[PDB]
């Protein structure tokens, strides 16, 4: 329930009696790496690298 | 007879009049409307707008 508790604030229900257990509550985010176009590298003559 | 290739790294150096014999390989002949730029290569040049 959006709202609705006391003062306004908001309400969840859960399954179970969890009226002495210790426990954090928040929100969830994602992580996400997209890795590159893999490639090979070598050295030229002039020194460096190239692709 | 060894079937052999190499390859031409860059393309930003732009243009040189000297001798075939003495240039840097990677030095171009003829330029004309190209935005050599290190972050994307070569490219065609920006448009030009009217106010």
């Amino acid at each position: 329930t959006l709202t609705g508790g006391a003062s306004g604030n908001g309400t969840m229900t859960v399954p179970g009696d969890l009226s002495s257990a210790k426990f954090f509550v928040g929100e969830i985010y994602n992580m996400t790496y997209e890795f590159s176009t893999p490639y090979l590298k070598e050295t030229p003559p002039g020194g460096g690298l190239a692709v | 007879m060894p079937l052999i290739s190499s390859s031409i790294p860059n393309l930003i150096n732009g243009v040189s009049q000297q001798p075939a014999a003495l240039r840097l390989a990677s030095q171009a002949e003829e330029v004309i409307n190209c935005m050599p730029s290190p972050v994307e290569g070569l490219k065609k040049r920006p448009p030009m707008q009217h106010i």
